[PDB]
């Protein structure tokens, strides 16, 4: 149970190079005080949340089965203070990624309704006509036989925006005079698996403007194509940066929580702590703690005091 | 009895013998009761006032039909041409729905034949509107009365603890205006009757000799007045308390056992007065109101009929009395009959006829 | 449904948007004789009683 | 028979249309012939009223002389 | 009850006799009162009267006198 | 279930006691009607004093 | 031996400790001492002020009873 | 592997240290006091000259 004193930058390197040699085992020197009490509280909890982070990113890579063989460079494990700015620049990552997702989705969903629209414009409209029979009658009670319903059938449907398939679909549109008929029908359609919102028009120039926005939704759906490529290709940068990165965040944690476990000093922003070792050890180490303080711009001789406690 | 509410197509003049005739559609075999309604030309603007048309009278006829209800329920709380037993359901201008039906036409005298869909449905909805507050104001008036009376029969009721002393006590029983008596009241245990004749003359100082009686009898326990100092009233009732009796402290009021009698009895005649009348506007409002209730669900099929066929507007429409398990003859008649000339789009909801129940 | 129930839908279609049509017509006709006639009178009384009152002063001022 | 119902109705719609614009011009006919006619009924109470001005103001011009 | 009635009521005539002849003393003994006291009063009146009268003498003569 | 002359004693209590009562009334009735003598022939005697010395001690000015 | 060291150190910086709060003893002096000299300057500022002004007064008696 | 007479020579080593901190902390703590001095003298030099000064000054332009 020697006892070693010695400044928190030689000790920040020291507890790096005692984790890799793995031969310390440290005792806690204030077990009355919290993780609060320590102060490492900021370091571990910047820790933690970059973690979870690349966790996150990482938990989305996995999804789309990246290659990424996480082979090595995780031995050299440094730990700058700019591991934070390191963080951010991967958080950015997080935030971007995310937000091309969401971007995906919502332009997903919007090409989604104007591929509706390229067959809504004669005009074939949307159903789902999962029971399209009971609709009409429905239709019909409200009213019966008032109005001719037009038939319209979509040739090889493609994947179902809600459902995700692809099924036939097929709508019968009744345009009507009264208003209380527009609204029943819009309440039984919001009732029924249907999308018939927009207005029929049969003026050349709504048919332009479903032109128009059919071209425009294309072009969308190119940059989704594209943006959703590039961000394949960051999400492998990353991946393999991540992997790496991911392992030497975790030993600087490592390296915070056992610089939690020791004891502060009054005299000098110095830390003690204690470890029992064989002697074996006690050698190596020492050669081990020359090097650490070398790895330190400091130096500090960083005094290890036998006790025969 | 109830009747069923049914309008065809009507396109033929064949279907009243369709409807009534021939044995192979007609309702039952002909055995059911059928009659045509007479209803006045009316007109529909616009399909969109159709609907809501149809929207508004389905609200109008429940809203009225409720009212029938609450009207001839209150009529049997009356017990005047209605109970529960018989007589449930109302009369049409004084005589059945099954007369009213037999000679059924749509009333002038409710809403002129000439007014829009909009105009007659609220001139009838006015009318019931009005109909049902009369009511309302009637039957507070007379449920007021009713439990008032009641309440004034209840206070002079019970066991001698608690009844009222107005039927019980007598002028004759008391020494008025008396310079040093006072007059107690005890309640005396059937067991200990002849025990209090005796013993309330020790019960205090100061009493009257042979100056006690009995006042009252009852099954439990007898009702004696005994006349006392005026001092001696603390230490007889302790004393009386003491042998188990029940004593009150009563004073007898000429003027207010007489005014009780005669709030009683005046009340008492009112709620009769106003019940001779009250009774008698009601059977009158209340009738009106069935018959509208009869006008109101006409239109309803009127325009419902219209919605499902379009135009022109001669329909085949029929009042159907069934015959005792004949529901199921009665759908399969119907159903053969209308189903296969219109289409499989049209229960509760789709019926090859207009119908609606007629709960009576 | 059979080509028959078309035509009936068709029927009614027609004759519904045929009924109202003519009612709202008859009834704008019948407005528009109501406002020939208000406006004519509006119009015949706002001027004459102008001209009266033109008339009435020059007779005053005439004695 | 979809495009024949279609036509149909269609063609009940236009009549319509002809119908209630045919009106309202019919309206907008009988206006300005109500105001023709209101102005001559004007025109003639003008033609009374200068009567009787040119009757009043001679009258009181000879009545005037002789007192 | 015709025993209890006749005692009360003789019981009810004595006591009111007897408060009633006892007001009508006090009654008799305050007029009685204010006699006696307005007979000393006008004696002493006369009394301080002549007293006056002697002393308006007395004060003409002295101022005779002067 | 009594005597005659048990409820005969009880009764001539009652109206004794009622006639002594009415006896001790007149009492007090007779005591404050002499005092009600004395204050009202005080109250007018020296009222009525007064205002015959404030007369002639008037008059017993003017006088000389 | 390592409870001495920690003791020596605690009189390192108990000497630390005192050496700064010594300094900003003699801080408090030296900005006193400041105050002192100044107004020790002001006073010998207006005396040479005092002189020039008397001897441009001269000059100046000279200049103006002349001419 | 080191002897007492190694761990005492890295404890006087450290000791070292902190006397080397000592006299840089003070050195910074007097320089800046240093500047304290200078500042508050030039300004106060030269406002109460420049006091002075004003007064002589307008009572020379009173002469003149």
């Amino acid at each position: 149970l020697a006892q070693l004193f010695l400044q928190s930058e030689a000790a920040y390197c020291c507890v790096s190079e005692l984790e890799e040699l793995g031969k310390v085992q440290f005792r806690d020197l204030n077990p009355d005080v919290n993780v609060f009490q320590r102060k490492f509280v900021n370091e571990v909890r910047r820790c933690e949340e970059m973690d979870r982070k690349l966790r996150f990113v990482e938990k989305e890579i996995r999804k789309a089965n990246i290659p990424i063989m996480d082979t090595g460079e995780n031995p050299e494990v440094p730990f700058p203070r700019d591991m934070i700015d390191l963080e951010a620049n991967f958080e950015k990552i997080e935030n971007e990624l995310k937000e091309i997702n969401t971007n995906q989705e919502a332009l997903k969903r919007n090409f989604l309704e104007l591929t509706e629209l390229k067959f809504i414009l004669f005009v074939a409209g949307v159903i789902n006509r999962e029971r399209i029979p009971t609709f009409e009658r429905m239709l019909w009670r409200v009213c019966r036989g008032n109005v001719f319903l037009r038939q319209a059938e979509i040739e090889n449907p493609l994947e179902d925006p809600v459902t995700g398939d692809y099924v036939h679909k097929s709508v019968f549109i009744i345009f009507f005079q009264g208003d209380q008929l527009k609204n029943r029908v819009k309440k039984i359609c919001e009732g029924f698996r249907a999308s018939l919102y927009p207005c029929p028009e049969t003026p050349q120039e709504r048919k332009e403007m479903a032109s128009g926005v059919n071209t425009r939704i294309d072009d969308l759906q190119m940059v989704l194509n594209q943006t959703e490529d590039h961000r394949q290709r960051v999400l492998q940068a990353a991946a393999k940066n991540i992997r790496v990165w991911f392992i030497k965040v975790r030993k600087m944690k490592a390296i915070y929580h056992t610089l939690n476990l020791c004891n502060i000093d009054v005299t000098q922003k110095c830390l003690i702590a204690e470890v029992w070792c064989p002697v074996t050890d006690l050698d190596s180490i020492q050669f081990a703690l020359r090097r650490g303080t070398e790895h330190s711009g400091s130096t500090v001789p960083s005094i290890l005091n036998r006790m025969q406690t | 009895t109830e009747f069923w509410l049914i309008s065809a197509p009507g396109e033929k003049t064949c279907q009243q013998t369709w409807e009534k005739l021939h044995a192979a559609t007609t309702k039952n075999n002909n055995l059911a009761v059928s009659s045509k309604f007479n209803i006045p030309d009316l007109k529909v603007g616009t399909l969109d006032v159709l609907v809501g048309l149809s929207d508004e009278l389905a609200k109008l006829d429940a809203f009225v039909e409720g009212v029938v209800k609450k009207v001839a329920q209150y009529m049997a709380d009356v017990l005047e041409d209605s109970k529960d037993k018989v007589q449930e359901n109302l009369l049409a201008s004084g005589v059945d729905l099954v007369t009213y039906i037999t000679r059924f036409q749509w009333d002038m005298a409710k809403y002129p034949i000439k007014q829009s869909l909009k105009n007659i449905s609220e001139i009838i909805a006015k009318g019931v509107t009005q109909i049902d507050n009369d009511l309302k104001s009637r039957a507070s008036a007379y449920n007021n009365l009713k439990g008032n009376l009641q309440n004034l029969e209840r206070k002079n009721a019970g066991s001698l603890l608690t009844r009222s002393l107005a039927e019980i006590v007598k002028k004759d029983d008391f020494v008025l205006d008396s310079e040093y008596l006072v007059t107690l009241l005890v309640v005396v245990p059937k067991l200990n009757h002849n025990d209090w004749i005796k013993q309330y003359e020790t019960l205090a100082e100061m009493v009257v000799p042979r100056s006690s009686n009995v006042l009252s009898e009852d099954q439990d326990s007898y009702l004696c007045n005994v006349t006392l100092f005026k001092k001696a009233v603390d230490d007889f009732r302790h004393k009386a308390r003491e042998n188990k009796f029940i004593v009150r402290d009563f004073q007898y009021n000429e003027e207010e056992m007489r005014a009780d009698k005669e709030e009683m009895n005046r009340l008492s005649t009112d709620k009769k007065k106003q019940f001779g009348p009250l009774v008698r506007w009601l059977k009158v409002n209340f009738s009106e109101a069935f018959i509208a209730w009869i006008h109101i669900k006409a239109l309803r099929v009127f325009v419902e009929s219209v919605l499902r066929y379009g135009l022109p507007v001669n329909f085949q429409a029929m009042l159907l009395q069934p015959n005792k398990k004949s529901v199921k003859k009665l759908r399969e008649v119907l159903h053969e009959l209308y189903k296969h000339l219109d289409s499989s789009a049209a229960q509760q909801e789709y019926y090859p006829y207009v119908y609606y129940k007629i709960d009576c | 449904l059979s080509d028959a129930d078309v035509q009936k839908q068709i029927k009614h279609m027609m004759a519904f948007i045929e009924q109202e049509a003519n009612e709202k017509a008859e009834e704008i006709d019948a407005k528009a004789e109501e406002e020939f006639n208000i406006e004519k009178g509006r119009l015949v009384q706002t001027q004459r009683l102008k001209i009266m009152e033109y008339y009435e002063k020059k007779e005053k001022q005439i004695e | 028979s979809q495009s024949q119902g279609i036509q149909q109705l269609l063609q009940a719609e236009k009549r319509a249309a002809e119908k209630v614009a045919d009106a309202r011009k019919r309206k907008a006919r009988r206006l300005k012939q109500a105001k023709e006619e209101a102005q001559m009924e004007v025109e003639q109470y003008r033609r009374e009223r200068e009567q009787e001005f040119q009757s009043k103001q001679q009258a009181a011009m000879g009545s005037q002389g002789n007192l």
